[PDB]
């Protein structure tokens, strides 16, 4: 059936569906076992009150 | 993916140092996602899988590039195919910026008014060129009148040469440089280089490449593809230290803005070119940070992931402690203390500070000969 | 003197043991190349463990991966640091053994070993002194859980006084992927106590609640159980490549984790696992450390200690500390907590400090220890295994291949063997 | 290196032939001359394209199937076709005379004319392969062609190669609608073929396909195209691991010795999802969960059967596309978690999970949206028993009369071979009630 | 999260689902489209968001015959609802409990019980269905009941709120409508946590009193009862100083389980032309919440005693004024509440004011009220029922339809006794014991 959708949002080949961005390798759990105050060092020295 | 969709595709060359010789590899880069795959070519195998590389990026994909894919400084040599060919570089082209030497002043303006009209920067050298060089160039000159004055304006100060490569790349850098006649460019229009610092037609702040066949003329003769460097380095090694832009701030287009913030400091500016060095001589110039810095390879990896731009600082001004100029080492205790360094005010992560400047006065002028007198 | 060979059987050896190789990698500061690139001396003073020494300074993984499947290779060759292992060290099959024990084990399998064991001798010539082996397979596949027993069943005939360690995946009855999965750990499981020094249970399972519920993980992959395996690979061996202010190794381990030759069965442990928003509202200290290795819901195991007593408790501290402490809550957890540890056995515990930190962290430690919680883990399995068996279900194809229903009956008589004489050793009084 | 050999049997086979190699040629990138785009020909590193096409001298890719049939007609629109000059000349093999629904025909007279060339070509694309995994044969079991045919060309197959594997798709005539009567006929003479001489058989009924499409797909005239296009989805989704990555990669010996628990036991029930058209994937997100419980609904199996009658004996997924294995691990234990769904006394753990990385493609101006996730289901459950009972009651009320019977009498096959097929099937009806009787 | 599901049946129930929907798209900003140009997820109690950013209501529209559904599928949001949320029957039950409970809803029990399954499945942690339906109508009676009478065991615990139309005392659009009527009660006895009774002549009544308008439609009744679900949805939609759930009105609204029935009452009601010269404020809306001629049941609460109160206040309020209006609202003589519950209140305190549609009738106001009253004194509009019924019943007219659906005849009887017990129940709770 032809429902008539709207013509400019609607049609067959833009995919619809939940994009879960997920990344198989093992960068996330890198980065998550990287400490961030190593990161945060690394980035930089910080500072503190006298 | 689906192995579908944009699917563009070089061919890589690699200088393996154990085996000692070059490998053609096949390489691949996924525009969609961004993500880089590589294959075998002889063995029929896979080099590499389809992992994203944040660190290739589209501005990188042309010929003559120096990339780095997973440690592996890759030179682009061919069009992996002919659908590669029409989409990503049908018509991007690569011409003469030569700047003479009235604006030589004014480069770092230039350089800047260079990158926001979208044109990137390959070959970068100041020259002085010979009366024979300077005849050369206006071989098309010798016939028509004021030979004499157009050489001898030519050869009497540092030109600056530059290679600008972009999409339609010849058609704009014309027109960016308005009028030849710097009156009559004010006139049109003062937006151009040759009004808002030209003085006379003679005196006019560039005079780049016409046509294709001119252009490959002029570009041989300051950039020789046979490596017989021509005209030789305006490298005077006297009272000197040498200043790098590393290629982080190169990416960004704060080249000519680092350049500006030089000049006004009363800096002599004896030398600047351009060096694509690989990870060996980083590791040679960098030789005496191994061991006293924590991050010798990250301080390594930085200098040999993009282009780099080695400056040549005279020693001037009553102050002339360039060191300090540039400031301390991590952005973030110059931005809390001096925020008038450089590395506060173009700052950025630790690594990624403005500037790279030679720390012991003794050093200053063996790091001035190792960039420009072995590399160059 | 003390040198480690890397089996790798499987797709899932293959894919932990790959991810391995990464991890150390960095900790030794090796390029994708394979040059050296760490700024340190020590950073390059040991890579002899593992890596083998080539022309201009090559370093070469000391490893052999094995499939019967080749496409596992295609998948190894090449990632990251895809091609830095040895061209000839992948010794691979045209038919895979299908999950099916007997065909790894047998048919198939039969066939292949014998290129694996010339290119393992090789490379135990090719080092002088050999401290152990090491080899990666889960229990429910058909390659790791088949022929990887096998090959390791040969291998103590040859050299027997070496090290035999393996990090064995166990299956999961909640989550099971595999119709015949019981039937190929019943018949490992035999090859295993028979054969093997150490040995670690792991279960993807409890890596499934640990992204979850400690890290937090929106959407973890197969790269999570991989990495978070690599670096407890790392973690037991690291006072190993590098000096600490007390040292260790696998066999001082060994010696004092084993008090009886059958109980070689360990769980996993690694600190310092905090989501990033933790990360915000932590002061890094050593007593939230030894806090974040006895709470269980840190095990790679699904077995709770509470269930079982434990036997022997071991955790090798990884970084620059003091120890007035790590001797204090040592004896602090054994004090109060009397009831969970076995009596005949007073100081349960014994502790490895290594100076060196991991690269990304300041701290770090991993624990290990033998508990009567793992006894939960096989009785379980006689649940399912007897009732496949009582029907003779699924039995055609190990019938099919040219063994008899003798090996199955044999398999739990030992199987049941362990778990009683271990629910005497729950059960016994000082 | 895997390669599977296509053997498509009858004009069943002959179109979801055209139907399945379009497919894999859009899979693949190939154009329907038979080769690489020329100005994109990048490639590389992966023949993932040689477990279905092989190269030759011009950079040319040919299939590994062989269409054969005794009319020209069903072929030879073949060789009008687009696809004209994909295929090689001598792999399209033709009969001048059809069996015409008739088993002995099929297998006694108008086959053994063909029996050695169609042995010769098979023996030529196995001799071309390397390392062979399997025959996907394709019939049905109405036609004379699809029932005879295949079964003296696998008949022979078992002797020449015993132990390569055989998968058998077949179509099932429908419990109610038919397009022909003397069908029962030869579906319970091809028995005693699929159950001696298969490892694996797919079964699938026109009227469940009829009855999905026009529920969900909401095509409510349908064609054969339409459900050519989903059986050739079902074998891009079994294929897809052999043919790219995956995370859990998983072969056909796999998915064998995790679906069939007993040498007569082999029919497993084929399932897919998320099968819809793309104004309904507008307004639902579809999630692994669901597409799962979408895989257990008894309403959309291929087969006329209700599974909660009876108990599942083994379940493999197929997952493929964008999938999480922490979402699969909590759908398997929310599909466990529940009493509508039985699991006999001995699978307590009863699925064999596969995970692939690329998703399905889909054919411009077919039936189906392109989504991100998708899957496939094979279901080896004891529900298929009172198909077989219906198909030997219809047997029956023939027998009683002798219905047909001097036609395949005159043809010269002996008589008493109905009564051995029919006390052959009943036996394997009791073998499935042996399964089904529980030693509580 | 928080999450509720409408189960609209009916003629009655699929216009009143059409309203409340247009509120609810206006209220958080979708488009007709579905697409987003306090709290953040706030559409995550009625919306199940797409992977592209759409957001999908959470509804079934169900009932026995398509030209309405219809209308649906033909209107604007098309591009809103999904298709097998609207759920038809070819054949209605033609006012007859007979049909809608018996004979034709069982052929899309099973279809509507899989819609309701799969939603629910959706949710994560559910708090709500929501339903709709009328005493008169054929399916709107017997398909509700039936599906309750499913929905009671296929969510036990789960809150089953419950509003429907009844026939009201003088005016009825259908003669038939008392047996139904009769008969549904039952179902909305033993199967329901909450009953909103309404009937159509009050808010005829309010709307032509207060709204100035002469000529009123089912859209503008409609808008009025969209604006009562909206009230009471809000303190679960957004934020509030005191939110309340449904948990909360349902523990302090229903002294006994026989006693679930309150009624509904909505403050203020007022033209634009009427509003810009009154000065509005607490005690007034407080004051007009109590007054007879306002309450959409008719039945006058001081023939009666009240047993409990729920106040939800919404807009710009302070809990200091509600103090000083419930203050005021305790002293007063005329106002009785049983002798058993000296205190009887409950606020709900809500921050953003009531959305006004445009082409409505109700002026944008910066404070408004509504009211759950329960109390004994809606038993007499059952007792003009079951006189109604009585009458109807001494001669078997009527009966013939549903004798020949196949229906038990004594059932009626039956139903006639528990409402007469509900009553006699109703009367213990109006005595007191002093
Ligand atoms: N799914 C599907 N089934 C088909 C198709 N074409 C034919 N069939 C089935 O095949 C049966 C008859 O066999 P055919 O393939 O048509 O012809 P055949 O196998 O060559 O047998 P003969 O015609 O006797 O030579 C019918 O009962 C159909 O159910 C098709 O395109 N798709
Ligand atoms: N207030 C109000 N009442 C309505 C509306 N629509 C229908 N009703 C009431 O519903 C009763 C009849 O039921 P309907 O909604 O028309 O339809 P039904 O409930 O499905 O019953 P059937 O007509 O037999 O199918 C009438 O007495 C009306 O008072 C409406 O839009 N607003
Ligand atoms: N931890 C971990 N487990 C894996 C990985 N890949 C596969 N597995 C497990 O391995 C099991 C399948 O094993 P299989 O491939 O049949 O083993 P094989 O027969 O030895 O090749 C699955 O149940 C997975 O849980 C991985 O990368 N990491
Ligand atoms: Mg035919
Ligand atoms: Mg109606």
């Amino acid at each position: 059936k032809n429902r008539k959708y709207n013509p400019a949002s609607f049609h067959r080949f833009n995919l619809y569906g939940i994009p879960t961005p997920h990344f198989n390798d093992g960068r996330t759990m890198a980065k998550a076992l990287h400490w961030l105050h190593e990161l945060q060092m690394e980035r930089g020295a910080k500072i503190v009150s006298k | 993916p689906k192995n579908q969709s944009e699917r563009f595709a070089f061919i890589a060359e690699w200088y393996d140092p154990n085996a000692s010789l070059l490998r053609r590899y096949e390489l691949l880069f996924y525009p969609v996602d961004g993500s880089v795959e590589m294959h075998d070519v002889k063995n029929r195998r896979t080099f590499l899988k389809r992992t994203k590389y944040e660190d290739l990026r589209l501005e990188d994909l042309f010929i003559g590039n120096k990339v780095n894919v997973f440690s592996r400084q890759l030179v682009l040599i061919d069009y992996g195919d002919q659908y590669t060919a029409r989409q990503l570089g049908s018509r991007k082209e690569k011409t003469l910026a030569l700047i003479k030497p009235d604006a030589v002043s004014k480069a770092g303006e230039i350089i800047e008014m260079i990158n926001k009209s979208g044109f990137t920067i390959t070959k970068l050298r100041m020259m002085t060129l010979t009366r024979k060089e300077a005849a050369d160039f206006h071989v098309d000159h010798h016939s028509r009148p004021f030979y004499n004055e157009l050489i001898q304006f030519i050869t009497s100060g540092p030109v600056i040469a530059m290679e600008i490569l972009r999409d339609d790349a010849i058609c704009e850098w014309k027109r960016l440089l308005g009028p030849a006649n710097s009156g009559l460019s004010r006139t049109d229009a003062p937006g151009s280089i040759r009004a808002l610092f030209g003085t006379d037609g003679v005196r006019n702040a560039a005079h780049g490449p016409d046509t294709f066949a001119s252009a490959a003329r002029e570009m041989e003769l300051f950039f020789p593809s046979s490596g017989g460097c021509g005209p030789a380095n305006t490298a005077k090694f006297t009272n000197c230290t040498c200043c790098i832009i590393k290629p982080h701030a190169i990416s960004e287009g704060m080249l000519g803005k680092n350049l500006i913030a030089i000049r006004d400091a009363c800096f002599g500016m004896s030398a600047i070119q351009m060096f694509n060095l690989d990870r060996a001589n980083v590791e040679e110039f960098y030789e005496v940070y191994k061991g006293v810095v924590s991050e010798y390879n990250d301080m390594v990896t930085e200098l040999c992931s993009g282009p780099c731009v080695a400056i040549e600082i005279q020693q001037s001004n009553p102050t002339k402690t360039f060191r300090e100029f540039c400031g301390p080492a991590d952005p973030e205790i110059a931005r809390h203390l001096r925020p008038e360094t450089l590395r506060a005010i173009f700052g950025k992560t630790k690594v990624q500070n403005a500037v790279h400047c030679t720390d012991l006065p003794e050093d200053g002028l063996l790091e001035v000969q190792y960039f420009f007198k072995i590399l160059d | 003197m003390r040198e480690i060979v890397h089996l790798q059987a499987g797709q899932c050896g293959n894919q932990i043991g790959a991810k391995f190789w990464e991890v150390i990698s960095d900790e030794h500061g090796i390029d994708p190349t394979g040059t050296y690139h760490g700024d340190s001396d020590l950073q390059l003073e040991r890579i002899n463990v593992y890596y083998n020494e080539a022309t201009g300074g090559k370093y070469v993984p000391r490893a052999v991966l094995v499939d019967l499947e080749p496409g596992t290779m295609d998948s190894v060759r090449s990632g990251p640091f895809g091609q830095i292992f040895r061209p000839d060290n992948f010794v691979f099959g045209q038919s895979g053994a299908g999950n099916n024990w007997a065909k790894g084990h047998y048919t198939e399998g039969a066939e292949l070993v014998d290129s694996v064991l010339d290119v393992v001798r090789k490379e135990a010539e090719s080092c002088d002194c050999l401290q152990g082996f090491q080899l990666t397979h889960s229990l429910g596949g058909g390659t790791g859980s088949g022929m990887g027993t096998l090959l390791i069943s040969k291998i103590r005939e040859e050299y027997p006084d070496r090290i035999m360690n393996t990090f064995s995946v166990v299956p999961s009855p909640k989550v099971s992927d595999t119709v015949v999965e019981p039937y190929n750990a019943t018949l490992s499981v035999h090859q295993l106590v028979e054969n093997t020094d150490e040995t670690y249970c792991i279960d993807n399972e409890a890596l499934y609640d640990i992204c979850f519920r400690t890290l937090k993980l929106t959407t973890p992959t197969y790269g999570d159980l991989n990495h978070l395996v690599s670096a407890t690979m790392s973690g037991v061996t690291t006072c190993l490549r590098f000096p600490g202010q007390l040292n260790a190794d696998l066999r001082k381990l060994a010696v004092n984790m084993v008090p009886f030759p059958r109980l070689h069965f360990f769980m996993p442990g690694f600190a310092p696992l905090t989501s990033r928003g933790s990360q915000q509202y932590r002061a890094l200290t050593v007593p939230e450390l030894t806090q974040q290795m006895f709470d269980a819901k840190n095990m790679m195991a699904a077995c709770d200690p509470r269930h079982g007593r434990y036997l022997t408790v071991a955790a090798v501290f990884r970084g620059r500390m003091s120890m007035k402490e790590v001797d204090e809550q040592m004896l602090n957890v054994q004090n109060k907590n009397s009831s969970y540890f076995v009596e005949w056995i007073p100081n349960n515990v014994k502790t490895a400090v290594c100076d060196i930190p991991p690269r990304g962290l300041k701290m770090s430690a991993t624990f290990i220890g033998n508990s009567t919680a793992i006894q939960e883990l096989f009785k379980r399995i006689s649940e399912q295994f007897t009732a496949m068996f009582r029907r003779k279900a699924f039995l055609h194809w190990y019938t099919g291949e040219g063994m008899d229903e003798m090996e199955f009956t044999e398999a739990e008589s030992n199987m049941n063997d362990l778990v009683s004489e271990y629910q005497q050793y729950q059960d016994a009084t000082a | 290196m895997r390669e599977c050999i296509s053997i498509h049997v009858g004009q069943a086979g002959v179109q979801i032939g055209n139907a399945c190699w379009e497919l894999y040629c859009l899979e693949h990138g190939i154009q329907p001359d038979g080769q690489m785009p020329s100005d994109k020909t990048i490639g590389g590193g992966d023949d993932s394209f040689n477990t279905f096409f092989s190269e030759t001298g011009a950079g040319k890719h040919v299939p590994r199937a062989v269409f054969v049939d005794l009319e020209p007609t069903v072929v030879d629109e073949v060789r009008t076709g687009t696809y004209r000059q994909l295929f090689h000349p001598e792999q399209l093999i033709t009969g001048k005379e059809d069996a015409a629904n008739n088993y002995a025909r099929g297998h006694y007279t108008i086959g053994k004319e063909i029996v050695d060339l169609v042995l010769d070509r098979i023996r030529k694309l196995a001799d071309l392969c390397t390392g062979l995994q399997g025959f996907l044969i394709f019939h049905s079991f109405g036609g004379g062609t699809g029932s005879g045919f295949a079964s003296l060309l696998m008949e022979r197959l078992s002797v020449d190669y015993g132990k390569k594997s055989k998968l058998e798709f077949a179509i099932y005539p429908a419990p109610q609608v038919s397009t022909a009567v003397v069908e029962p006929y030869n579906s319970i003479l091809t028995t005693h073929t699929t159950l001696e001489h298969s490892d694996c058989a797919f079964m699938v009924d026109n009227e469940a396909i009829y009855d999905i499409c026009r529920r969900n797909l909401d095509i409510e005239r349908p064609t054969y195209t339409n459900l050519n296009r989903l059986i050739g989805q079902i074998v891009s989704s079994i294929t897809a691991s052999l043919r790219f990555d995956g995370a859990l990669n998983v072969d056909l010996t796999e998915f064998q010795t995790n679906l069939v628990p007993y040498p007569r036991i082999h029919f497993p029930l084929a399932t897919y999802a998320p099968v819809i058209s793309a104004e309904k994937a507008y307004h639902e997100q579809l999630s692994v969960a669901e597409i799962t419980n979408a895989c257990f609904e008894p309403a959309n199996q291929m087969v006329k059967c209700d599974p909660r009658h009876g108990k599942y004996m083994a379940c493999c997924m197929l997952y493929r596309g964008d999938v999480v294995p922490k979402d699969v691990n909590a759908a398997i234990a929310t599909i466990k978690t529940k009493r509508t769904i039985q699991f006999v006394d001995w699978c307590p753990t009863g699925f064999k999970v596969g995970i692939n990385y690329q998703p399905p493609t889909v054919v411009p101006g077919g039936d189906l949206a392109k989504v991100q996730r998708a899957v496939c289901m094979l279901s080896n459950t004891t529900a298929i028993a009172e198909a077989w009972a219906r198909l030997d009651h219809k047997f029956d009320l023939m027998y009683a009369k002798r219905a047909f019977v001097h036609w395949y009498v005159g043809e010269g096959m002996e008589e008493g071979e109905f009564s051995e097929a029919r006390e052959d099937l009943a036996a394997l009806e009791k073998d499935y009630e042996e399964v089904g009787v529980d030693s509580v």
